């Protein structure tokens, strides 16, 4: 059940289409993970989800509504 | 510059070409080289953190809409190129050409290939043309590239009408400065010095390092 | 309404620090190595150094000191040698830290005590306001932040002709809802109709591009009619 | 080399994703918007001004 990447040879990981986000890195745009039953899988990365905007030259989108969101920023 | 090579050096195989006589007396000397080799990865991992930082600073890929009709302002040198094999734009590739062992050394993969950074600054570069400054708050929020750069303007303390009526002249003179950046880059090699130089310490610190091994 | 997204805000934030320790890591790090690296510190005195004995009494025992001296100075050599690569981390791992407190005295100083308009410097999206709360050898802030939530499509023009002469807005945006044409403020909308107030006029209406036409309601002649 | 990528990564988001009214931060004149633009091992910014 090996799988050949530029990292190197990968062993008791099975190869997906599917695309996610990245969760234990192995390098050369191939991260890993623990998914269904369930078992290891190797994936190339997801970059996040694919968003074209309705641009054209007189159209505007303003906001009518607002979220006050608090964060937390560890230093 | 980013990210530097991510090199791993091995504790013995440098020290000890296989012999285990050598290797018995590096016993001796304790917990030396698993601290060096565990330092090298702190230092490893932490580019792939850096790459992180600078570029995967938008949620979502945004892509430009098909047809390029931004109020007479050009970017077709910046946006990316389909008919080039890698998703680079043209400004890209004049950087990637202009910038240029067995003993332990390895050098590990960057976990963000080229290909995959030019869809961050692809990403950024669309959103920054149809949204302004509204992604990095939330949602991207189409507006018209005219209007934008009018905002941007009423930033720096100019009224909005002075680019309605200068669009044709901004235009030009957007479209002409980004022709003359290809030709700094594209000509003269001295701009690229900083990333050249980051390069050169490396390759020739490990030469040294290698050096270091055929002396007495 | 923003009273309730606040304090309902704030006690996500108990919540995720409750149950996850995950948001706490950068903190636990720091520890981590300093405390790893004292082990490392300790672990070297048992090593022997390429001596007759890694204790030092044993070497004081077990020979006499004129020949027992060339055991020890080889302990010396590998001992010393620990510090300096341990000291020479500290320092390096030292600048680290101060490099993180002098930004985070920056981010205390333009966050807290002040709003910042540094896109994302302090909290992602629009920042309002920052909470300083103390944690182990370190600080955590709540940048309380504005972010749009919902948007709607609306027709847009960069100015409006009346009688040959183009207005545009002193705040705001024209959009339209598809029959009327209205000026509302940047990010949030508040439509209103369109008046001289609103509305500076400059110029003429060739030059400008995508202009449209309109009407621009004055406040003064109803009150001069009146 | 952290240091340099913070500084771009502050500068990533002060001057790409956001108009800033620091002087000198993003090149020199009055900024009005920047583009990034990937290389070997660093990041390339476009200043318009
Ligand atoms: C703006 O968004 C807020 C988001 O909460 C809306 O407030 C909610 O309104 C619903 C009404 O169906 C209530 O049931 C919720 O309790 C409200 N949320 C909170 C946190 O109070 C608000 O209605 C929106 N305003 C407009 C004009 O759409
Ligand atoms: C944006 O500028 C580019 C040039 O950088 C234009 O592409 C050129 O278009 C002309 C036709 O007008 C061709 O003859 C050239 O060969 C093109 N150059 C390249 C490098 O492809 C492009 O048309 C401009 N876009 C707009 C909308 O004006
Ligand atoms: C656009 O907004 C205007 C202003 O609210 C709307 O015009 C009003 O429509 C209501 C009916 O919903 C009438 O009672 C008012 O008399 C109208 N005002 C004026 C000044 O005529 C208009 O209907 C809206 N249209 C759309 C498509 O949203
Ligand atoms: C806005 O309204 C003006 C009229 O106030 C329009 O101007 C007319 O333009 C046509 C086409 O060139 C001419 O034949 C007319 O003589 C013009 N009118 C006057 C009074 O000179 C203008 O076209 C309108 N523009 C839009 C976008 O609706
Ligand atoms: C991915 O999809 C192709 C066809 O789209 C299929 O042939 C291939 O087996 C799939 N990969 C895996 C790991 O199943
Ligand atoms: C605005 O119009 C576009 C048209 O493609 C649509 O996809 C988008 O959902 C609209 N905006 C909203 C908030 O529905
Ligand atoms: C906007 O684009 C449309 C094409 O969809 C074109 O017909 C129209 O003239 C353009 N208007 C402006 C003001 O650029």
């Amino acid at each position: 059940n090996v799988f050949q990447t530029r990292a190197g040879c990968l062993i008791g990981a099975e190869h997906v289409n599917n695309s996610y986000e990245c969760d234990i890195p192995i390098g050369a745009g191939i991260c890993a993970s623990y998914q269904t039953s369930q078992s290891i899988i190797a994936y190339t990365m997801s970059l996040g989800a694919e968003n074209s905007v309705a641009y054209s030259n007189n159209s505007i989108a303003i906001p009518t509504n607002f979220t006050i969101s608090v964060t937390t920023e560890i230093l | 510059p980013v990210s530097m090579t991510k090199t791993s050096v091995d504790c013995t195989m440098y020290i000890c070409g296989d012999s285990t006589e050598c290797s018995n007396l590096l016993l001796q000397y304790g917990s030396f080289c698993t601290q060096l080799n565990r330092a090298l990865t702190g230092i490893a991992v932490e580019q792939d953190k850096n790459t992180q930082e600078v570029f995967a600073q938008v949620k979502q890929i945004y892509k430009t809409p098909p047809i390029k009709d931004f109020g007479g302002f050009n970017f077709s040198q910046i946006l990316p190129d389909p008919s080039k094999p890698s998703k680079r734009s043209f400004i890209e590739d004049l950087l990637f050409n202009k910038v240029t062992k067995f003993n332990g050394l390895t050098v590990l993969p960057p976990l963000l290939t080229d290909e995959m950074i030019a869809q961050y600054t692809s990403a950024l570069l669309a959103g920054t043309i149809t949204s302004g400054w509204t992604f990095g708050a939330g949602a991207a929020l189409q507006i018209p590239f005219a209007m934008q750069m009018a905002y941007r303007f009423n930033g720096i303390g100019v009224t909005q009408n002075v680019l309605y009526e200068n669009q044709k002249l901004i235009a030009n003179q957007f479209n002409s400065a980004i022709g003359k950046i290809q030709d700094s880059l594209s000509s003269t090699a001295s701009a690229l010095g900083k990333l050249q130089d980051v390069v050169n310490q490396n390759a020739q610190a490990l030469n040294t390092l290698v050096k270091q091994l055929s002396s007495n | 309404l923003i009273a309730n997204q606040f304090n309902s805000a704030i006690g996500k934030i108990q919540d995720s620090l409750s149950s996850t320790a995950s948001a706490l890591g950068k903190l636990q790090d720091v520890v981590n190595q300093n405390a790893q690296a004292l082990n490392t510190l300790v672990k070297q005195l048992s090593s022997n150094f390429g001596a007759i004995s890694s204790v030092l009494n044993d070497i004081l025992s077990r020979l006499d000191p004129p020949e027992a001296e060339v055991q020890i100075d080889r302990l010396i050599t590998g001992r010393l040698q620990s510090l300096q690569t341990y000291v020479t981390q500290q320092l390096i791992r030292a600048a680290e830290i101060r490099a993180s407190a002098n930004l985070a005295a920056t981010k205390m100083s333009e966050c807290v005590l002040g709003q910042s308009k540094r896109v994302d410097f302090c909290g992602k999206g629009y920042h309002l306001m920052s909470f300083p709360q103390s944690a182990p050898h370190g600080v955590v802030f709540l940048h309380v932040t504005y972010v749009p939530a919902q948007e709607k499509n609306f027709t847009t023009a960069p100015a409006i002709c009346h009688d040959g002469k183009a207005h545009f807005p002193r705040e705001g945006v024209f959009v339209s809802n598809g029959t009327h044409w209205f000026v509302t403020q940047r990010n949030f909308y508040e439509p209103q109709i369109i008046t001289t107030d609103n509305t500076f006029v400059s110029g003429n209406c060739d030059v400008v591009i995508g202009i449209v036409n309109n009407t621009v309601y004055d406040p003064l002649q109803p009150e001069l009619d009146s």
